[PDB]
């Protein structure tokens, strides 16, 4: 019924603080209104931004100026990657601490990379293991060798890629 | 001499000015700060004013009951007197309408004025400090001393010719 985050614009910030006028003592006197209003408007400006402050420092939402920054705390340096497949391997490389690459496993961390539909793995009888693609967002030579690391210390891995079915 | 934000005495606004010298002013003398000493206390109804809940006056009370005017007119009479700079009042016609059930009242207060204390925070100095001479008048003299000698040889030879 209520959100748990707190960290809001404050809704109507501007008519607040006018209702505290006495008793509409200088309300229709157009001349004090203007003063209050110039200096409260200030406020709205700088409470708004106390919110990117803290929503764009999200590695959600982080841009590549400071994603870096983010980057940077936990050893994954930008190399030659660009900002949007960026993202993804933080996220991959992150997410690889609490996994044990099972078959399971696996195909719920290839789901965050290509939509519902978009991948599909076939298993071989000695340590064969397949790859399928069907609706890439992303070129994947990069992405590559991640890929690679959440797998068995032992797996025999292929890679195929196209577009649809 | 309590200084504030200079009121309109017309319109309730802040008193800007003429527009031939726009800005903001202070009320300074003594008089135009009880006045508006007077009528925001007058103004604001008792109670209304958050941060402070003990100021303002309950009109409450008396509008909207059958109510006698005399125990009105002590209660508008002393709320004046709260101020420290109030010498007394003057008159005070109370009157009453019962067919349009009105009441308004008349009256006049006496207020001293006082001095400035001090200048230091208020625009001006009143000293004259002196200044530096000009070119070499201090080191050989200055041209004056003959002018007004020639001057007064003068105003003298008038003087003793009869005109």
């Amino acid at each position: 019924l209520k959100d748990v985050n707190h960290i809001h614009p404050l809704p109507d910030f501007v008519r607040g603080g006018f209702d505290y006028v006495p008793s509409d003592i200088f309300s229709g006197k157009e001349n004090f209104e203007q003063t209050l209003r110039i200096l409260l408007e200030r406020l709205e400006f700088i409470d708004q931004k106390m919110v990117e402050l803290a929503e764009l420092r999200t590695t959600l939402n982080a841009e590549d100026a400071i994603l870096d920054e983010i980057g940077r705390q936990l050893g994954i340096y930008r190399n030659g990657l660009n900002d949007p497949e960026y993202r993804a391997v933080i996220m991959i490389l992150t997410g690889n601490n609490s996994k044990s690459g099972t078959r399971a496993d696996i195909i719920a961390t290839l789901k965050q990379l290509f939509g519902e539909d978009g991948v599909t793995t076939y298993k071989g009888y000695n340590y064969r293991l397949d790859i399928n693609i069907f609706n890439t967002c992303m070129e994947v030579t990069d992405i590559l060798p991640e890929i690679i690391d959440m797998l068995p210390l032992v797996t025999h891995l292929r890679v195929v890629e196209n577009q649809g079915y | 001499q309590f200084k504030d934000l200079l009121l309109d005495p017309l319109t309730g606004d802040l008193d800007f000015g003429t527009p031939g010298d726009r800005g903001m002013r202070l009320a300074l003398t003594n008089q135009l700060s009880l006045r508006q000493r007077l009528y925001l206390r007058f103004a604001i109804w008792a109670g209304d004013w958050y941060f402070d809940e003990t100021f303002g006056f309950p009109y409450r009370t008396f509008v909207g009951k059958k109510t006698v005017k005399a125990v009105l007119d002590g209660r508008i009479k002393s709320e004046v007197r709260q101020e420290p700079d109030v010498l007394q009042i003057t008159d005070f016609q109370s009157t009453m309408d019962v067919v349009s059930r009105s009441y308004k009242c008349f009256f006049t207060v006496v207020t001293a004025e006082g001095e400035e204390i001090s200048l230091a925070f208020v625009g001006e100095d009143e000293y004259q400090y002196p200044t530096p001479p000009e070119s070499n008048v201090q080191l050989c003299g200055d041209e004056g001393v003959i002018i007004n000698f020639k001057n007064k040889l003068y105003y003298l030879i008038n003087f003793r010719l009869p005109k």
